[PDB]
C-alpha cells in the first residue's frame, strides 16, 4: 500500500546546495532504513547514503564530507542535505526505504526518482 | 531441520540486548557454532587473518567466502590485497567492508549452527540482496541457518521462519503457511 | 574513550602458568571485541586470543594451553597461559574494538611474561 514521493530536486550552479525529501504515505507501521540511491545515464544505479533507523549513516566515498542524510520519523519522510554540488554528481536521485506493512518484518519501495542537474 | 534456513522475524530484541546475544551469553563458556553479531569488529592484523583467524586454512573455502561476502573487489583493489594490515596503523575500513569482514570470518568457521544476528543491517539494499543470496542461500545452503532479520524477502526465501511476540505468542511455520493465516 | 591496562606478567619456569589479565576503563561499554597479543623484542605484534560475544579464538601455537575469558562485572579479560615454553616470552598487550558511534580500537600498555628453561 506504501508509495514513497520526493522533492528537493532541481537545476543548481555547480558548488551550490541542494535538500532532497522523500515521505512515505500508506499503512506503515514504522520505517527501518532508509537510502538514497542515484542512476546517471551510462551508469547503474549505485549508493549515495544509508540510514538506518537506529541513526548510523554511511556514505559512499564519492559524496563524503558534501553529502549528508537524516530523517523525520514523525513526518515519515528521509532527507538527503547536499552541498557544494560538482557536475559529476549530475544524476537521477532514488529514495529507497523498508517499510512495515506488518508489525514484525519490512518491505522494500523504491521511489520514482527527481532529477538533479548542475550549471555551468 | 539439519542443513536449513531458519528466519527469526518480530521481537527479536536490538544491539546488546538481542534475543540472540542474550542467548549466546546464557550459553557463554554442545556441537560447534558460529555466531555473526549485528555490530562488526576487527582486531590488528592481515585482511587474510580478520577472517581465518583461529580456524585451520582451505584455500578453496577462503577464496569461495571472499566471492560470496562481496570482498573480491575490495581486496583486489588494496595494493597488498588480503595481505593488507588493519587499524590506526594500517588501513581504516568502511562499515560496509568491516561488516562484510565479520560476516566471511563467521561464515569460514566450520561449525554445526551458524547464528546470524542481522548482519545487513548496515549494508544497503544493493549488497545486502546480493550477500544475503550468493552467502546465505547457495555458499551455506547445506549449513543449518538461524537468521535474525526484519525483511519480508528474508522470509519469502527461508525453508522455515520463526515470529515472535513480547509475549509467550510466536508463529512456527513457513511463509505459505504464513500467509494463509487470517488472509 | 577506552583506557586498557594489562597486569599479571611475571617470570616463570618451562610447564608453568601465569593469569594476565586486561582491565578496561572509560566507555567499556562499547567494547565488542578483545584481542591478546605478544610482541618479542625488534618483532610485530601477533594475535594470540580473540574474545567477544559468540566467540573465542586462538593462534594455532597457543590452542590447548590458552584460554581466553571475561568477567563483565570487573571489565577484565583474562589469558590463562598454562604449560608455559620459553617462546612464550614477550610482551602481552590487549586491544579493544570500541563502536561508540564511530569504530576504532585501542591498544594497552604491555605487561613482561618471561619463561625460563627446567
Amino acid at each position: 500500500q506504501v508509495q514513497l514521493q520526493e522533492s528537493g530536486g532541481g537545476l543548481v550552479q555547480a558548488g551550490g546546495s541542494l535538500r532532497l525529501s522523500c515521505a512515505a504515505s500508506g499503512s506503515i507501521f514504522r520505517i527501518d532504513a532508509m537510502g538514497w540511491y542515484r542512476q546517471a545515464p551510462g551508469k547503474q544505479r549505485e549508493l549515495v547514503a544509508h540510514s538506518t533507523s537506529g541513526g548510523s549513516t554511511d556514505y559512499a566515498d564519492s559524496v563524503k564530507g558534501r553529502f549528508t542524510i537524516s530523517r523525520d520519523n514523525a513526518k515519515n519522510t528521509v532527507y538527503l542535505q547536499m552541498n557544494s554540488l560538482k557536475p559529476e554528481d549530475t544524476a537521477v536521485y532514488y529514495c529507497n526505504a523498508d517499510v512495515r506493512t506488518r508489525w514484525y518484518a519490512s518491505n522494500n519501495y523504491w521511489g520514482q526518482g527527481t532529477q538533479v542537474t548542475v550549471s555551468s | 531441520e539439519r542443513g536449513q534456513l531458519l528466519a527469526v522475524a518480530g521481537s527479536t530484541g536490538a544491539g546488546k540486548t538481542s534475543l540472540l546475544m542474550m542467548i549466546m551469553g546464557e550459553l557463554e563458556p554442545s556441537g560447534r557454532i558460529s555466531f555473526c553479531p549485528q555490530f562488526s569488529w576487527i582486531m590488528p592484523g592481515t585482511i587474510k587473518e580478520n577472517i581465518i583467524f583461529g580456524v585451520s586454512y582451505d584455500e578453496y573455502r577462503y577464496r569461495s567466502v571472499i566471492k560470496a561476502c562481496q570482498l573480491e573487489e575490495d581486496i583486489s583493489k588494496f595494493p597488498e590485497k588480503d595481505n593488507t594490515v588493519l587499524g590506526e596503523g594500517g588501513i581504516t575500513l568502511s562499515g560496509g567492508q568491516r561488516a562484510r569482514i565479520s560476516l566471511a570470518r563467521a561464515v569460514y568457521k566450520d561449525a554445526d549452527l551458524y547464528l546470524l544476528d542481522s548482519p545487513f543491517g548496515y549494508l544497503d539494499v544493493l549488497t545486502e540482496k546480493e550477500i544475503f543470496e550468493s552467502c546465505v542461500c547457495k555458499l551455506m545452503a547445506n549449513k543449518t541457518r538461524i537468521l535474525v532479520t526484519s525483511k519480508m524477502e528474508h522470509l519469502k526465501k527461508a525453508d522455515k521462519i520463526l515470529i515472535l511476540h513480547e509475549g509467550s505468542s510466536y508463529f512456527y511455520g513457513t511463509f505459505s503457511e504464513l500467509q494463509n493465516l487470517q488472509p
